[PDB]
């Protein structure tokens, strides 16, 4: 759908009012299916590795998050439609310039292609960016055709600050999701009992990201 | 309190930022 209208008339007001925005049927069945095949090819060729945490301590990462992931730039052979998804996400964000809170969004991470391989895997309650590493917006695309959350689980539960209800997001095929990455939106991925795929991109605030890079380049 | 960075999903901190 046209990026300008979607961004300014739905995403921006929804994010500023609620900090969470769901766009269903983002790319259509055909494109969503091609993305799914590309993700399943990465899975089938051994590209995924255990999901990792910002700060690693005595504990195992699998006690925290049970997914396996790979990072995709978008230009790799066999990832062309993932690149199209990424470009489509970027297009929406560019049309939001200066309208999402006070942030100045000039960059993003690579795409995290993520798989919870059933077996009850999930992600304990967490904040995506609790310590100011530059991430301001989390963007997720789901590609689980035939997902029945009542049996297979995998619901993303967000606890938006200051709300009388939490937000339950089923990992529905062709669903696009935005939410603030900071402490306003603690969230958890509830156990998945079937193979669950998503693609995650984080968008950076320029000023916060610059401060985070300074801290990294000077030894914290 | 808990150090929430021990639960936060990892991202590369240098050399992998995409410019829009
Ligand atoms: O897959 C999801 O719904 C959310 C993933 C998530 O919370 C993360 O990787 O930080
Ligand atoms: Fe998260």
């Amino acid at each position: 759908l046209p990026a300008l209208k979607l961004a300014l008339e739905y995403i921006v007001p929804c994010m500023n009012k609620h900090g969470i925005c769901v766009v269903d049927d983002f790319l259509g069945k055909e494109t969503g299916q091609q993305i799914g095949d590309e993700v399943r090819a990465l899975h089938d060729t051994g590209k995924f590795t255990d999901g990792q945490l910002v700060s690693q301590k005595s504990d195992s990462s699998k006690d925290i998050r049970g997914d396996k992931i790979t990072w995709i730039e978008g230009k790799e052979p066999g990832c062309e439609t993932i690149g199209l998804l990424m470009s489509s996400m970027d297009d929406l964000i560019r049309h939001c310039n200066g309208k999402l809170g006070s942030y100045k969004i000039n960059g993003r991470t690579k795409a995290m292609v993520a798989c919870y391989p059933g077996n009850g895997t999930g992600y304990v309650r967490h904040v995506d960016n609790p310590n100011g590493d530059g991430r301001c917006v989390t963007c997720i695309y789901y590609l689980n055709k035939d997902w029945d959350a009542k049996v297979s689980g995998g619901i993303l539960r967000i606890f938006p600050e200051g709300k009388a209800q939490f937000a339950d997001i089923e990992p529905k095929f062709d669903r696009l999701l935005f939410f603030w990455s900071d402490r306003r939106n603690p969230h958890e991925v509830q156990p998945a009992y079937a193979t669950r795929y998503a693609i995650v991109v984080w968008y950076f605030d320029a000023d916060e990201r610059a401060r985070a890079k300074v801290k990294y380049l000077t030894g914290e | 309190e808990l150090d929430l960075e021990t639960l936060a999903p990892y991202i590369p901190m240098d050399g992998e930022d995409f410019q829009l």
